[PDB]
RNA sequence: AUGUAUUUUUAAGAGAUAGUCUAAAAAGGUACAGCUUUUUAGAAACGGAUACAACCUUGACUAGAGAGUAAAUCUUAAUACUACCAUAGUAGGCCUAAAAGCAGCCAUCAAUUGAGAAAGCGUUAAAGCUCAACAAAUUCACCAACAUAAUCCCAAAAACUAAUA
RNA sequence: GAUGUUGGAUCAGGACACCCAAAUGGUGCAGCCGCUAUUAAAGGUUCGUUUGUUCAACGAUUAAAGUCCUACGUGAUCUGAG
């Protein structure tokens, strides 16, 4: 087997470590990331959440627009559950494909209860003698979104 | 012209090795079929389109559940260009009352009768 | 506009204002294959002769 | 010449060789058998 | 039987009755039409076939600064012919101006170790050139291809970091 | 609820399936003429008698007096013999 453009397939060598070592480099990386959420050293914490059916990057004393009506008291303060992504300067923690309740926690309020800006849809056709016009108004919620809280417990 | 045609029985002997392939098991043939319509009903022969009004395939990439018995399956024989067929399978048995609310249908064609418990 | 921001030289000759204001170099596309002559005479001796010449046939 | 579609040697002697990107047949005996395929 | 909810009657009503192409079976014509004439199916997307009425994917609402998929992006190719050598009955009969393998009929014989009573050209007929036969060797093939139009070519490019994307 | 239709005049744009000029193969090519085939579109491609005529005949010449297309080019430029 000398070396020919071909017989040598094109691409690096995969370096690939052990299970083990990468089973106790886990457990100590682990252990390093909650030594930092018990010190306290996160600095300021964005999330990635899952709401009414979008994805959002959330943080503290944020904002955003939800498309339609939710049955709440304004001013009550809602605990979002279904979580993605949470990350820090130093760190980032990933859900598969959900962050589990306990880890972390997002409390917003809602702001706003609203109607939208009036939408102006029509359909046309050529010589049918055929339009429709119709205006639409959509009840739209605002969210503050008040503290992302992140506990120690990681293993 | 064109016509209704037919399909031959020899079509429908299935060979050893089918079984191990699709995973059938050659001693027991399955109960129920799970039908979900793949392809439109448009620029299809009308009698189709009945085919498919009557299977309750209606809207595409919903399953139904039919029986096996020689009459449906006639039917499932003339549109089965337009549709996918699994044979729907029961690990936990056959669901009863209190499991009615916890039922669900995986893309395995799996039943499952306890789902997401607390 | 953007066909404005680009710079042809024919070889490598470029006036020292282009060239102190250069940030980063672009890998090459293609591999340009070697010569005969290029090969160490390490790499050509560890090379395989792949069929026995005979000695009677005149090259 | 002649520009041809198929070329066939006319004699023992007719040699048929590539020229160009086309085929050539060249007689030194016979001019006149001088082809050239299209 | 079976899978479904449709169908028939009764009472009122109109429009419509100047169709196109695509697949299939046929007619007529030039086994010609973006041709005409019937019968059975399909179609008339805001997505693909760049552009697009008929082909293909899909059927349908109103909001979302979400997702999964469908048809589909345009690739396919095509080559050579080589040695060395050549006497014999006998220009076999028959014809024919001549007829000598080689104008046609008949015969296909028999020396040499090996050479057809001859497959080519050639000559008026000869004469003369090569093929088949040994002798010397080496062997690898054979089934070959096809000019052009009128304003001005018609994305630019590209052998390759892994795709059931 | 109009895309005004033959031939000329003027001005020509293009094709190449070259009539001339330019390089060449083959010849039943000695040379002179020729007859065929290949490659080449920058430039040329006449004046008259008779017909409304393109076509055609005929006189005289030219290196030649090409074959075509462009709404049988071109009438808000011209001419109407037809
Ligand atoms: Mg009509
Ligand atoms: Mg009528
Ligand atoms: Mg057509
Ligand atoms: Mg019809
Ligand atoms: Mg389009
Ligand atoms: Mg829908
Ligand atoms: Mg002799
Ligand atoms: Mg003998
Ligand atoms: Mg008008
Ligand atoms: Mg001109
Ligand atoms: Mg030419
Ligand atoms: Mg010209
Ligand atoms: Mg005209
Ligand atoms: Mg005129
Ligand atoms: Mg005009
Ligand atoms: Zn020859």
């Amino acid at each position: 087997v000398p070396k020919t453009s071909l017989g040598s397939p094109p691409w690096p060598d995969i370096v690939l470590p052990d299970p083990v070592e990468e089973t106790r480099h886990h457990a100590e990386v682990v252990g390093q990331v909650n030594e930092l959420i018990a010190a306290g050293r996160y600095g300021r914490l964005f999330a990635v959440v899952h709401f009414a059916g979008h994805q959002w990057k959330v943080t503290a004393e944020d904002l955003i627009l939800i498309e339609n009506e939710l049955d709440v008291a304004c001013g009550e303060r809602i605990r979002l559950e279904k979580v993605l992504l949470v990350g820090a300067d130093n760190f980032t923690l990933l859900g598969k494909p959900l962050l589990g309740k306990e880890l972390v926690r997002v409390e917003a309020t809602v702001i706003e209860k609203t109607e939208s800006w009036p939408k102006i849809n029509m359909k046309f056709q050529k010589r049918k003698n055929y339009q429709r016009k119709r205006i639409t108004v959509n009840p739209q919620t605002v969210l503050r979104i008040n503290s992302i809280e992140i506990a120690p417990c990681l293993c | 012209k064109f016509t209704r045609s037919r399909i031959p029985d020899k079509v429908f002997q299935p060979s050893p090795e089918d079984h191990e392939k699709y995973g059938g098991d050659p001693q027991y043939p399955h109960k129920l079929h799970i039908v979900t319509r793949i392809k439109s009903t448009k620029r299809r022969p009308y009698w189709e389109k009945d085919i498919i009004k009557m299977l309750g395939l209606e809207k595409a990439h919903t399953p139904q559940v039919h029986k096996n018995i020689p009459s449906v399956n006639a039917k499932l024989k003339v549109v089965k260009h337009l549709i996918r067929i699994k044979p729907l399978k029961l690990p936990q048995g056959l669901p009863t009352e209190e499991d009615m609310a916890n039922t669900c249908l995986k893309s395995n064609g799996e039943l499952v009768v306890r789902w997401l418990l607390n | 506009t953007m066909m404005q921001r680009l710079h042809l030289f024919p070889d490598e000759d470029i006036p020292e204002d282009i060239l102190k204001n250069l940030v980063e170099e672009l890998p090459q596309p293609r591999k340009v294959p070697r010569r005969l002559d290029e090969y160490t005479q390490e790499e050509i001796e560890a090379f395989p002769r792949v069929w026995s010449p005979p000695e009677d046939y005149r090259l | 010449f002649k520009t041809k579609g198929v070329l066939k040697k006319r004699c023992r002697d007719c040699y048929l060789v590539k020229r160009r990107g086309r085929w050539f047949i060249y007689c030194k005996t016979n001019p006149k058998h001088k082809q050239r395929q299209m």
